[PDB]
């Protein structure tokens, strides 16, 4: 019997054992997230430990089948994923050091507190304490205090850890035959051995930098319009040619500019489209919301929710006594069990979230027939892109009017059209330079291109140059500002938010063209279009089985990430911004800082 | 007026694991087929060779009742000319099969919150099964080229695996009870006619 046939048989046994053990851990995890007790924590950890220990045993056993002697690519994908899972490449001592560091950074982030000057007993955490300040406060000093205190008392704690974190992560990645830990992360996009669809890890950097260049003009005029509106609100604090102060950007890091809408709204006398009143008027509950979201997916040819979904999901807050983790999540426990955890309120925002999360469930159900190790999005940006496009259609006035939540006597005008796109751009476009510049800095740190003594120097040189954002206080190398964001100190890659954003508009443009949508892309609703649903489904049911380049081509007809649909979606705003900035300076000078 | 022991087979407390499927030979009785519709809308009743449409005016030499438990997905494999872990390694119907396949969802009985590991099925075998064959061997499957020495290890797998039935599984992974009625016609007097 060949080594490929031995691997097929081994994978057969793994698929069974993993499916059962994974289900036990997911269910135990579910029972805690919906009913927070001490016993449910123990059951979640026991079931989790058993699953982790099973994955470590099977990772080692998988490596005893060398990849070079398998020809079946579908088998080699599964074998590689199980082999690439184990960290048994670093000595037990260095593995132990690295896990302690990871735990310490995560603990510092989640329990880091800041106490108000003049009272040691009034102390705030990041959430909800400091996040409330950075998202609602208009006082320059209060926001500057929250911004600086978070970085100087929690960030400085993370600097010595992150330094050792980089060294060990590189050692682990190098010993897995990657250039560095940044190259390891880019491994998610790699494709090999499929002629016409291959993709190298280093190609991701070039495609990200090539697509980002075509985003700069839109971002420059967004940044120019935002700076002008803030300069009116803070005339003594903002230069007409300088970068935007980092603490005046709507949250702790400026990752999203969403909360600047009140100070930047183009036409403040036209109200937003809010259907919350109409939902309460019609006595909608949570079940009605998800029932409507189910109807949406059925209208395009996708299946209805399983009976187990409605029985086992938790769609409303459990109650006062029973405490829950209300973060909206879609659960694929395996063995036909799909659920949504969500503390739904009768609001437009939760209504769109229901479509977003049920968009994940549709993805999960569609690739449930794939092998266990291939039940995932095509790459790290696919799954979230699928979720987002559902809330794009679900929110249009066209879709809202057809379900009886928006009055037929409400007609769109280009002022509310511009208000919408600006609000969208503040979230979608604003995060792109933030996301690219954060990952570029980490890619360069892992590569060794940034010495330790110039970490925070290069970080703010790249914030000013790339993002047009300037620190309000000088920061030396005792700081670790990147680590003051969750994803940096909690060891998650970050470029997925950039690729997903580009994918989601490639998807929506393609599906709307299949829906024969007439008009600007941002007004499109794929509802009732079974041809659109079929195009999407042909990619969903693939899972990880096919190269992400091929899966993308199934929907959009191109093998690579493209930024033209994103620019297409925002084109009405782009022309309106350029006309707004006709007597403004566009671009920023990096030498100006608020601390003179 | 001797009534055939179907309540024995269908309403049994515990069905057999499909790898060790259970056969009940039926003879010398009146077969009241037309009264079998007493389950939770029993999800399957498909016959091959004969007609279920009130064709119990027919006599057979012996009737064999085969019973086991599989998951919903696997019920499609209890039919002539199907392949899969069940039809290849546990229970195989012949190409010229004459009889009926009855199946119904038994989630309320055969599922359990901690997971019901009573029901097993065969995952590995050197070759497929001949029609109506039964293999209950617990010999370690040699997947590699080294001998196994009767213990589980690298490339040496215990040939049987468990269904781990839980009530919250999807319908495709829920337990289904199956009864396979095999009708025999030998050159011998019919002992089984059912009015
Ligand atoms: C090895 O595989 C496991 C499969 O679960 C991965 O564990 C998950 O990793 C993601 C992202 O790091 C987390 O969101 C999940 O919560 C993790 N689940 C667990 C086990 O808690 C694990 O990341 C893989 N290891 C690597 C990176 O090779
Ligand atoms: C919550 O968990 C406890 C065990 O810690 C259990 O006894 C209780 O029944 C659970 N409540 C609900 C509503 O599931
Ligand atoms: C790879 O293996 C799978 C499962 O055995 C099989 O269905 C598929 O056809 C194989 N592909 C090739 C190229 O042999
Ligand atoms: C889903 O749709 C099918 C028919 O397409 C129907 O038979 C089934 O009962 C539906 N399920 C629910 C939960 O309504
Ligand atoms: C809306 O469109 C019309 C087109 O003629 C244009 O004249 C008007 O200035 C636009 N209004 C805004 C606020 O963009
Ligand atoms: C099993 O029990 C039910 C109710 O007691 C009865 O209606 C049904 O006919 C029984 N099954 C058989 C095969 O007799
Ligand atoms: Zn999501």
């Amino acid at each position: 019997s060949t080594i490929e046939e031995q691997a097929k048989t081994f994978l057969d046994k793994f698929n069974h054992e993993a499916e059962d053990l994974f289900y036990q851990s997911s269910l135990a995890s579910w029972n805690y997230n919906t009913n927070i007790t001490e016993e449910n924590v123990q059951n979640m950890n026991n079931a989790g430990d058993k699953w982790s220990a099973f994955l470590k045993e099977q990772s080692t056993l998988a490596q005893m089948y060398p990849l070079q002697e398998i020809q079946n690519l579908t088998v080699k994908l599964q074998l590689q994923a199980l082999q690439q899972n184990g960290s048994s490449v670093l000595s037990e001592d260095k593995s132990k050091r690295l896990n302690t560091i990871l735990n310490t950074m995560s603990t510092i982030y989640s329990t880091g507190k800041v106490c108000n000057p003049d009272n040691p007993q009034e102390c705030l955490l990041l959430e909800p304490g400091l996040n409330e300040i950075m998202a609602n406060s208009l006082d320059y000093n209060e926001r500057l205090w929250a911004w600086e205190s978070w970085r100087s008392e929690v960030g400085k704690q993370l600097r010595p850890l992150y330094e050792e974190y980089v060294v060990l992560k590189n050692e682990m990645a190098r010993a897995n035959h990657y250039e560095d830990y940044g190259d390891y992360w880019r491994g998610d996009y790699e494709v090999n051995g499929v002629d016409g669809y291959d993709y190298s890890r280093g190609q991701l950097i070039e495609d990200v930098e090539h697509t980002f260049e075509e985003i700069k003009p839109l971002y420059e005029h967004l940044h120019a319009y935002v700076r002008a509106k803030l300069m009116n609100a803070y005339p003594s604090y903002i230069s007409p040619i300088g970068c935007l102060p980092a603490h005046l950007l709507g949250d702790m890091w400026g990752r999203f500019w969403t909360n600047l809408y009140s100070l930047t709204v183009p036409f403040g006398q036209k109200p937003n489209i809010d259907v919350t009143d109409a939902m309460v008027d019609q006595a909608w509950d949570a079940q009605r919301i998800f029932k409507e979201a189910e109807k949406f997916f059925v209208s395009v040819g996708l299946p209805n929710m399983t009976q187990g979904f409605w029985e086992n999901s938790m769609l409303t807050d459990p109650g006062n006594v029973q405490k829950a983790v209300c973060h909206p999540t879609a659960w694929d426990l395996g063995k036909g069990d799909f659920r949504i955890l969500m503390c739904t309120k009768v609001t437009m925002d939760d209504f769109l979230t229901a479509h977003h999360e049920m968009g994940h469930i549709q993805y999960d159900m569609a690739y449930a027939a794939q092998p266990f190790l291939l039940r995932n999005g095509a790459n790290e940006g696919f799954h979230e892109a699928v979720g987002e496009i559902m809330s794009l259609s679900a929110a249009t006035p066209k879709h809202l009017k057809s379900i009886g939540l928006l009055s037929p006597d409400f007609q769109e005008d280009n002022e509310t059209e511009i208000n919408f796109l600006l609000k969208q751009a503040l979230t979608i476009v604003g995060t792109l330079p933030f996301t690219y510049m954060l990952e570029k800095w980490r890619w360069m740190v892992f590569k060794g291109e940034i010495p330790k003594d110039q970490w925070m120097k290069k970080w703010w040189e790249m914030k000013r140059e790339i993002v047009g954002v300037v620190e309000p206080v000088p920061h030396d190398e005792t700081y670790c500002d990147p680590a003051s964001l969750f994803h940096v100190s909690n060891d998650y890659s970050f470029i997925r938010y950039y690729t997903r954003t580009l994918y989601q508009f490639q998807f929506q443009e393609a599906l709307c063209q299949a829906a024969k949508h007439e008009g600007p892309l941002h007004k499109c609703d794929i509802s009732n279009s079974t041809e659109a649903g079929q195009k999407l489904f042909n990619m969903l049911r693939l899972g990880k089985s096919e190269p992400w380049t091929l899966a993308l081509e199934n929907v959009v007809g191109a093998k690579n990430m493209n930024v033209r649909p994103l620019l297409n979606y925002f084109e009405p705003l782009f022309t309106w911004l350029k006309d707004q900035n006709k007597n403004s300076f566009v671009g920023w000078s990096t030498d100006w800082s608020p601390y003179a | 007026t001797n009534l055939c022991p179907f309540d024995e087979v269908f309403n049994a407390t515990r069905f057999a694991s499909v790898y060790a499927w259970n056969r009940k030979r039926i003879s010398n009785c009146v077969a009241d087929y037309s009264v079998l519709y007493n389950l939770a809308p029993f999800f399957t009743f498909k016959c091959y060779g004969v007609s279920p449409t009130k064709l119990n005016d027919l006599c057979f030499t012996n009737v064999y009742a085969d019973s086991f438990v599989i998951r919903g997905d696997e019920v499609r494999q209890i039919a002539p000319g199907q392949t899969g872990n069940i039809a290849d390694y546990n229970y195989k119907l012949p190409d010229d099969f004459t009889g009926c396949v009855i199946a119904w969802n038994s989630n309320k009985l055969d599922s359990k919150v901690s997971g019901n590991y009573n029901y097993l099925y065969r995952l590995f075998r050197k070759s497929n099964l001949k029609p109506f064959e039964r293999d209950i061997s617990t010999e370690i499957y040699q997947a590699g080229n080294k001998p196994c020495n009767g213990v589980a290890g690298f490339n040496c797998y215990f040939p049987l695996r468990s269904y781990s039935f839980r009530p919250t599984y999807g319908v495709g992974h829920q337990p289904y009870r199956v009864v396979v009625l095999s009708f025999e016609l030998l050159h011998a007097p019919a002992t089984v006619c059912g009015p």
